[PDB]
């Protein structure tokens, strides 16, 4: 393993929505929307575009972060993919 | 293949039938003016358009040759058109009439002033089929500056290795043929390539309200994808290959979060919970 | 309430030859050598859409041997529900 | 249970990225290049999902798909 | 079964009515109808405009859903379009 | 049979009888005309329309020949009528005397200018018929533009594969016989594909007004369908095969549902119950 | 009450040939072979209707080989009811 | 809140000819004799950069034996976005 | 577990150090050295680390990198 230490950028996604031009048009201060994503339910862990894992934000000492709950799962990758 | 920067290219692969349909055009007007000209009907066969280096367009002309350079307002640089003896001859032997069954063969000697002068009349008729043919397409102020003999003395670009564009023409008129052409530095045509490349459009008018009208209108409506990043960490591959369940990723304080389009930001918000759902209450959208 | 605030929005464009209307057991038959024609007539305008949706009528050439459309009318709603029709 | 029900399919030809600014330079006699190669076997979809790829034939002065490769969705996740 | 994943549009329909132009051009705000359909009947569902199966409205803990209660039935899909 | 790009037609297999009927009263139009110049009795055979690409119009178009350009306001483009050496020839015989028993050939010798004031003689009168041919259906200003001797030289379409119409008429005088063709690209009549596609119609006041009261008058009463869609939810195949009695599938709040005729919208309504049935207290109909 | 707010409304149309009137004896005897005529009158204006109901009265011509109605008249109160007995 | 107050600031600049995209799979395999290639079109602007951070673009040419960039534009957040994704 | 994640990387032809000024004085046509030497050979580096050495050449009308060197991090305290 010559390429062990290579940086890289970690991000995560609460949800999307189905949205158009107008109503982001209409979207002003206070505005809300909402996403696909439930109350409670763990977001999306994914680097430079590609799903990895599932996690939830955690507050631990007032300090946040992320605890994960699955793995990469190649077979529900598949069933995730295949929407 | 190696890389080298004497190959300081903009190679390019497209159409350029902008180019090609002006050129028609400026043919054409060359067309009109030769018959009106010389009492003769010629036809002018426009060649492929060419793509070459200064120093490989400046080889393949035959000297000797008549050049002669052009201003083209407002584009800094110069033209470089280029008229042949065959031609300067076929044109002046039917003025001062003629069969051209005997040609004579170009041994070097410089052109006579008579020569010079119908030079001078095919060149302002060129120039004018030139300028119309353009401001179809862009108005461009064409004008003659000076008549040079060799290629090398033009110093038409910077270096030979520059990339240049030759148009040309075989005018023929009965069986006297002849051949000549138009050279423009690529660099002139750098602020206008997407111009050339696109086709030259007819409508100018009603085109401008109709379009911005109907396709806010109907664009009024159609759905596309977008993403909401929460947070934003930096780790390595180390912890990457060790990352299991029931660890926890330390992440900062997320003041505000952004939602974006393929990872272009579209607007950002803080986010919320609303009626059991991960909710966006939004501030403003990034111009 | 905004007019072009929104000026760099990339979508995703499509166009469309055709469309047709059959059953499942058209289709489970449908293998290589089994060819499907469309109500589409052979020469009209490639319907545009973007994101999927309705945009454009207009036909298609081909530019330095690749696809491209040439469009002529946008759709009104006039002939939007007909063809949703 | 599932013998009979019309579908509603499409047949596409390109799939440009791009954001509105050359949409709103777009005009009549304008010409934008997709990414789909002429000849380049076309994508089947029905209802929103893609099944086969196939080019274009025209019979009977009509349109027409001449399918080639039908799913196997282990070309799904790179499109 | 290489066809199992594909989207479908499900849709509704209460009832129809014997109903026209001039009568629908003299409804305005407020105005009402009727349609075939009895009170408590079940709706009829269909797909992109074909028949499939009957079902009811039913509100449980405030949420809607249909819940069905015939198949097909191809004989009685028979004497329905027979009509 | 493959598809191509170069196949850019937007072929037509329409009767186009507009065309067919107004192209009859043009070689009428010309009949009259030409029988009050030549002093002779002439009968114009009006081909079948022809539709073809202007590579192919081009190359069954006998060279050598007499080619003439027409601007047509307010529709944008050309008109290409080609008059050929035999009828130039009849019609120039007719005029300064003679029988046509001696035919001579066309050795590519360019028109006189007599035969080109000739050729602009009937042309004149070709154009005139052309427009109070036309007027009658659509209003049009012909007007002549200029002569041109080969068919490559007309610059009519922008593509050789340009699909284009021919109207060709066979007119004979005694035993003389000529043809004579009247091409014009199909972006020419896009706009008017309907018009010309539809006969033309005679009556012009009265109907304006009996039929918008007849057909409001009894249009006034016709039952037609309708259905109103109470909810919308997506599945799947997998949901449809496991479809069961006895289960629920979620719908969301419909606050307005939509009622249609075979799926355009008519109208808005919010659901409800009367008299034991299922009602419909409507909102608006969408406009 | 207003005149044209409903621009858009896709209607049926049909034409008629002429009408009969005979018992269910004179139909089951209708097979193969067995031919009936009609009231309607060789050359009379076909009867169009839209959803059913009368509409106006006009021939029939042949238009690039498909059925095309001409139509002549719009149907008065004083013929409907004679039509209608 | 100050113009040119930090007249002196030494940053280092660094030019990119050309992107790629692929997996760890496609560079375990680059060895000796294993070549990859960049989606940078031969001969589009070098992409100047300082620090990381995207600056121009602008050709290459050589000085004395020395690469040396030749610069032509400097980027607006049009196609700044654009590079981005 | 981590077989396919697509990376982001670039490759590198200059360092010059040099303050702003001479950024301020540039302008079109301004030619600024880079202490990179000409066939020297180009280091590939993803994002943002360094992995690779080697010089350039062109394949297909299309960048390409051929690569002689690779890591050894003996090599990269001095750079």
């Amino acid at each position: 393993d010559l390429i062990m230490d290579i940086p890289v950028k970690l991000t995560v996604e609460l949800g999307r929505t189905r949205m158009t031009i107008k109503e982001l048009l209409r979207l002003t201060q206070g505005s809300v929307v909402a996403l696909d994503g439930l109350a409670g339910e763990p977001l999306d862990i994914l680097i430079n575009g590609y799903l990895i894992a599932q996690g939830e934000v955690v507050v631990v000492a007032d300090k946040y972060g992320v605890r994960i709950t699955d793995i990469i799962t190649p077979s529900e990758r598949m069933r995730r993919l295949s929407r | 293949r190696p890389y080298d920067p004497n190959t300081q290219r903009r190679v390019v692969r497209e159409r350029l039938q902008a180019l090609e349909i002006i050129n028609e055009r400026f043919a054409r007007q060359f067309r009109m003016g030769l018959f009106n000209l010389l009492r003769r009907s010629p036809d002018i066969t426009v060649g492929a358009i060419r793509i070459q280096p200064y120093h490989e367009f400046a080889r393949n002309l035959p000297v000797p040759t008549n050049l002669n350079l052009i201003h083209l307002k407002p584009l800094r640089g110069t033209g470089l058109v280029v008229f042949s003896p065959s031609l300067v001859f076929i044109a002046v032997d039917n003025l001062f009439g003629g069969d051209g069954r005997f040609p004579t063969k170009v041994e070097g000697r410089e052109f006579t002033h008579t020569e010079q002068r119908v030079i001078n009349r095919m060149l302002k008729l060129a120039l004018e089929g030139y300028s119309d043919a353009w401001k179809a397409i862009n108005p461009l102020e064409v004008e003659y500056v000076r008549s040079e003999m060799q290629v090398k003395f033009t110093n038409i670009t910077t270096s030979p290795n520059d990339i240049v564009v030759n148009t040309p023409f075989h005018v023929e008129i009965g069986n006297l043929t002849g051949e000549f052409n138009i050279c423009l530095p690529f660099s002139m045509i750098e602020p206008l390539r997407e111009l050339l490349v696109n086709p030259p459009l007819e409508n100018s008018r009603h085109e401008d309200q109709n379009w911005r009208d109907n396709l806010v209108r109907q664009v009024q409506h159609s759905e596309l994808e977008l993403v909401a990043n929460f947070a934003d960490i930096p780790l390595r591959l180390s912890q990457i290959l060790k990352l299991k369940p029931g660890d926890v990723l330390p992440i900062e304080k997320p003041d505000r979060i952004i939602a974006h389009v393929d990872g272009v930001p579209v607007l950002t918000s803080q986010y919320g919970t609303v009626n059991g759902q991960y909710a966006l209450r939004v501030e403003h959208l990034i111009n």
